[PDB]
């Protein structure tokens, strides 16, 4: 059995999240089905679960804000929640419940990253993060790429459209006091190459359908 | 595959956000379920039952014992000359549904005969996994919101001969009784139900009665001989308040129309002997705004005077106070056993 | 239940006590 | 309803024997499931009923307990068993431990330092990022400090820190110090002082506008 969301994860404050989670391989029938989130880097908390019958179960910190419901024609079950702030801010997932009737969770969806702010939708400036001679490390330089004040996550980053991989890191991304996200990613390359070799990391923003490359050259 | 004994699995679907006891008590302490019985007949099989020797009654009895104990806490309680006292908050009490699910290897067994008197042979038997939801109401003399016999009324007992032997009545029609303490004496009270209705249903647990201990007898209701107030009165416990209801008006009966309804008296309580346990509990004043329930009555506990010694008469007084009877009320047509 | 006292209070009612649970009943 | 866990972080080595553990602040018998979570995926259920392995899970995983103690042992560690690990209350609320995160152990390995100043595109529009890199050491602890003419700097400055990096079992960070172009453009001496353990003492990166 395979669990899979979709859903809009981009939210203000005041508004409804709707995630939706469909079930292929297994019948609604004769089980349970829950919702579950995860804040940023927290535990995971129960949202609620769902039965055939109609009886809606959830957590008492989402009483009056939360519903969930099936889809019995499609075999799919919803989740809702009113008037949401910042602090709904988390991955969303969905979950089957193992039978016994011993619990709990499994399988489990792929997740939905939702993320509730004011900020509106941005494409990141990217600027570089330039290799010099006093950065040869014993013949190894470092370079990079600066990617900066987008909104929401993710952005993806590759070099050299993915022909460079050693030597690569791409830093988690952090939440500016602008509300926007800032991020960096760098190499290391030996010294040698710097004069006859190409470095342009490539940037994905999909929310705001922006795409970047930017060459690094030395200075 | 004979009967056995293990730890079970209660059942609930006990809301987790609703703050009433019961619902907190069910999901911390029971599982979700089912979310299937699902289907389980025995063809040619027939099994003896004994309700009266039924290891689920008792486990069940620590289930409620329990439940009450987190729940319903008095601020002073006194047994075996040891004292406590604790915090006493009021909470929202009513009894949800709980079903009782065996462990593993093991499977329950159902009566499904019409007639089913509690022991002995059964010819419909079936099997499931969960008994349905029973309510867990800790009452005397009436038993309430439980479940109705299918066909007629049915009476039970351990030994219909043994006059020590409660009698358990399982009505097959509801009596609707309503309770309250009026909105602004704090802790006066009183219940109403049809007197018709009432009169009806004593003429047909009668009716039963003369067909168990002969035609030639004559029936009587008769009130409590005496004891502690909580057996003399129809005593249960609504919205966190322990109600104690004079009876008195319900058992007075003979076989040789004023009002339309019947209006017991009642008393809310702070002071009570405790049926956990043997002891006295002192709980906080009443709740303000107005109390109220309803509530089926849909099945009697009596007991039956002995005698002799003049004979030819049958008299029947009001009884409870072990609550294991009410659990085996419901509980009577199920027993654990062992996959072998 | 205390089945003593039970017997002490009900034969004040000319009846015999026995225990009805962890409750006192007169007979 | 509390689940506390052993205080995670942990850092083992492959082969080694784990156990980390689970308290609940009143007791539970037998509601409870263990799940291994890696970054930016869902769990997988590895045991349930406090003992019992969910199908398909390897033999070296085994758990115990009951009431307030529980346990989840691995026997011997793969690489793929390098998780974080969340206990859970399987009725009730529902509730999940802290989460015990699970580390590859390695030998102490000191940062290299790089620094590199802010570009010139960027300074047009009104803001100057001074990146500070630490590149493949351990363990994950670092300081790092920015200077400005010899000034210590608010902790205005941000860091990032990556996932062990594969293969080598080391860790990356960035720290980033941002200013507004007047503020940048009057100092002349920028620095970065790393602390790691790896340092015989603190090193110093810097540059001149
Ligand atoms: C949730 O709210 C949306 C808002 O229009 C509505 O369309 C939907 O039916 C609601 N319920 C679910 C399960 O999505
Ligand atoms: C309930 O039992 C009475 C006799 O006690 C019987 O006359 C009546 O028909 C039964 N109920 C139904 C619905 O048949
Ligand atoms: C219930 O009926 C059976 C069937 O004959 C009988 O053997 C048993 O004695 C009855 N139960 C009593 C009389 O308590
Ligand atoms: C029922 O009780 C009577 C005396 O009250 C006794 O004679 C009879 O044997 C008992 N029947 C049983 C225990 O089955
Ligand atoms: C008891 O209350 C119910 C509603 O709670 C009402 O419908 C019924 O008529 C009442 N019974 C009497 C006898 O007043
Ligand atoms: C119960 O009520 C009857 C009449 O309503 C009364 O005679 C009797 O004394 C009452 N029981 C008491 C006061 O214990
Ligand atoms: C029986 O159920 C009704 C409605 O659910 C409730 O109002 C009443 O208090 C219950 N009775 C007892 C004794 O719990
Ligand atoms: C009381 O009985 C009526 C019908 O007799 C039923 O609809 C109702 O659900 C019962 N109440 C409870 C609490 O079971």
């Amino acid at each position: 059995v395979q669990l899979q969301q979709w859903g809009a994860g981009l939210l203000k404050p005041s508004e409804t999240l709707s995630l939706t989670c469909g079930v292929y391989g297994e019948s609604l029938s004769g089980h349970y089905w829950s919702w579950v989130r995860q804040p940023p880097g927290k535990r995971l908390e129960w949202i609620g679960e769902i039965k055939h019958n109609g009886s809606p179960n959830y957590h008492p910190s989402l009483k009056s804000r939360v519903t969930i419901s099936l889809d019995m024609s499609k075999n799919q079950f919803s989740l809702n929640l009113t008037s949401v702030t910042a602090a709904d801010t988390a991955v969303y997932f969905c979950a089957r419940r193992s039978n016994w009737p011993y619990l709990p969770f499994d399988p489990w969806g792929q997740g939905t990253l939702v993320t509730v702010s004011s900020a509106s939708t941005k494409g990141p400036s990217v600027f570089p993060l330039a290799p010099s001679s006093k950065s040869t490390s014993g013949g190894t330089a470092a370079l990079g790429c600066l990617v900066k004040d987008y909104f929401p996550e993710p952005v993806t980053v590759s070099w050299n459209s993915g022909a460079l991989t050693s030597g690569v890191h791409t830093f988690p991304a952090v939440l500016q006091s602008s509300g926007l996200y800032s991020l960096s990613s760098v190499v290391t390359v030996p010294s040698s190459s710097l004069g006859t070799q190409t470095y342009i990391c490539n940037v994905n923003h999909k929310p705001s359908n922006t795409k970047v490359d930017k060459k690094v050259e030395p200075k | 595959w004979k009967e056995a004994t293990t730890t079970l699995f209660c059942a609930s679907d006990a809301k987790a956000y609703d703050t009433e006891v019961h619902n907190v008590w069910a999901t911390h302490a029971c599982v979700p379920t089912d979310p299937n019985p699902q289907e389980v007949k025995l063809e040619n099989v027939t099994e003896n039952f004994n309700m009266w020797k039924n290891n689920m009654v008792e486990q069940m009895h620590e289930d409620i014992i329990s439940l009450w104990d987190q729940s319903l806490k008095p601020c002073v309680k006194l047994t075996g000359g040891s004292v406590i006292t604790q915090a006493c908050p009021k909470v929202s009490f009513e009894p949800i549904p709980i079903h009782y699910c065996a462990p593993a290897g093991f499977a329950i067994l159902k009566c499904n005969d019409k007639k089913f008197n509690g022991t002995g042979p059964c010819t419909n038997v079936s099997t499931v996994q969960c008994t349905h939801g029973i309510r867990p109401v800790v009452s005397t003399q009436l038993l309430l919101n439980g479940s109705l016999a299918e066909e007629e009324i049915v009476i039970r007992s351990e030994n219909f001969t043994n006059n020590a032997k409660t009698i358990i009545v399982q009505l097959n029609e509801s009596v609707v009784i309503n309770c309250t303490r009026p909105n602004n004496d704090i802790r006066q009270a009183h219940c109403n139900l049809s007197k018709t209705q009432w009169e009806n249903t004593l003429e047909q647990i009668a009716i039963k009665l003369k067909e168990q201990f002969g035609n030639n007898k004559t029936i009587i209701f008769n009130p409590s001989s005496g004891g502690d107030p909580e057996i003399v009165t129809h005593s249960f416990n609504c919205g966190g308040e322990f109600f104690y209801c004079n009876s008195t008006q319900l058992f007075t009966w003979n076989d040789t129309n004023t009002g339309r309804n019947i209006t017991l008296p009642c008393r809310i309580k702070q002071i009570i002997n405790m049926w956990q346990e043997v002891g006295k509990a002192m709980y906080a004043p009443p709740i303000r705004g107005q109390i109220r329930c309803s509530s089926n009555i849909t099945g009697l506990l009596l007991t039956r005077d002995g005698g002799k010694d003049t004979n030819g008469t049958e008299i029947f007084r009001p009884g409870g106070g072990d609550m294991r009877d009410n659990w085996r009320s419901e509980l009577y047509k199920y027993k654990v056993v062992k996959i072998e | 239940x205390n089945l003593h006292f039970c017997q002490l209070r009900c034969k004040s009612l000319g009846l015999l006590g026995r225990c009805a649970x962890t409750y006192c009943a007169c007979v | 309803i509390q689940m506390t866990q052993s205080p995670s972080f942990v850092s083992a080595s492959v082969g080694d024997r784990v156990t980390i553990t689970c308290r609940a602040s009143q007791g539970i018998s037998s509601y409870l499931a263990w799940y291994q979570q890696k970054p930016g995926k869902a769990p997988k259920l590895v045991i349930y009923a406090a003992s019992t392995l969910q199908s398909g899970v390897p033999s070296r995983f085994s758990g115990s307990g009951s009431g307030t103690e529980f346990t989840l042992t691995i026997s011997s560690l793969q690489p793929e068993d390098f998780a974080t690990y969340y206990c859970q209350h399987l009725i009730g609320l529902r509730s999940f431990g802290q989460g015990t995160k699970l580390e590859i152990k390695r030998t102490v390995a000191a940062p290299s330092v790089f620094i590199f100043p802010p570009s010139d595109e960027q300074l047009k529009s009104g803001t100057a990022s001074v990146v500070c890199l630490l590149n493949n050491f351990y363990p994950r602890e670092a300081k790092v400090q920015w200077k400005v003419d010899n000034a210590l700097q608010s902790g205005n400055s941000q860091e990032s820190v990556t996932e062990q990096d594969s293969k080598d079992s080391t860790y990356s960070l960035s720290s980033t110090l941002t200013l507004s172009k007047a503020d940048y453009e009057k100092h002349k001496v920028y620095a970065c002082e790393v602390t790691h353990q790896g340092l015989s003492s603190p090193v110093t990166k810097s540059f001149n506008r």
